[PDB]
């Protein structure tokens, strides 16, 4: 049996750590909800 | 039991110790998570029980106690915040500018942050704090890193 535990509030945080890039990828989605690259 | 709004960890005791299998959002008495986190199984919230109400394997989403309530969309131009809740680690907001998943049926937002699979279901937010989607379903790029889609459901 799976159970849930509170982890916090859902709020926007000013001065948060800004990281990560913005890539444009050609993807395909199959019937099993799985993505792949084209 | 507990139905206060907020982000929650999805745990299991079926393996060794307590293992975090995913994350979800509680909003308007409905728990929202990714399908692959629970497989549609019932969840426990203290003494209470949450039963699945809606789910779809292709969208990779599932709601508990009621229909999907999250309907905010990425505006296609602004930075977002992945509120990551990693296994054994404290919840933390990461600001990023999403990329794009180009598909045969249109484009989807994509956050390029790599976290352990147990972080699946973590909410992605707009400047207003609204949940624009969940993190945890995407693809593995040439580098090895994960790029997840901004997955949003439909509010009836
Ligand atoms: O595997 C992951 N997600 C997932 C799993 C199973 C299924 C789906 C998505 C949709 N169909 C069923 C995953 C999630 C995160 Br967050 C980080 C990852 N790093 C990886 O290498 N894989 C993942």
């Amino acid at each position: 049996d799976m159970y849930i535990e509170r982890a916090g509030d859902i709020t926007w945080e000013k001065d948060a750590e800004v990281t990560g890039n913005s890539p444009r990828l050609d993807v395909a989605l199959d019937e099993s909800g799985d993505f792949s690259l084209v | 039991g507990e139905t206060t709004d907020g982000v929650y960890r999805v745990m299991t005791r079926r393996l060794l110790g307590s293992t975090q299998v995913g994350v979800g959002v509680m909003q308007e008495g409905v728990f929202h998570t990714m399908w692959h986190v629970t497989k549609g199984a019932a969840l426990r919230s203290g003494e209470g029980r949450l039963d699945p109400y809606w789910g779809d394997v292709k969208q990779d989403l599932v709601s508990y106690c009621g229909p999907w309530k999250l309907d905010a969309a990425w505006d296609g131009l602004s930075e977002v915040q992945l509120l990551a809740v990693p296994p054994g680690e404290r919840a933390k907001n990461i600001q990023t500018l999403p990329g794009i998943f180009k598909t045969k049926d249109g484009d989807i937002g994509a956050v390029a942050l790599d976290y352990p699979a147990g972080t699946s279901g973590s909410p992605i937010l707009d400047k207003c704090g609204r949940v624009i989607g969940l993190y945890g379903n995407g693809v593995v790029i040439k580098n090895g890193s994960y790029v997840s889609a901004i997955t949003q459901g439909k509010r009836e």
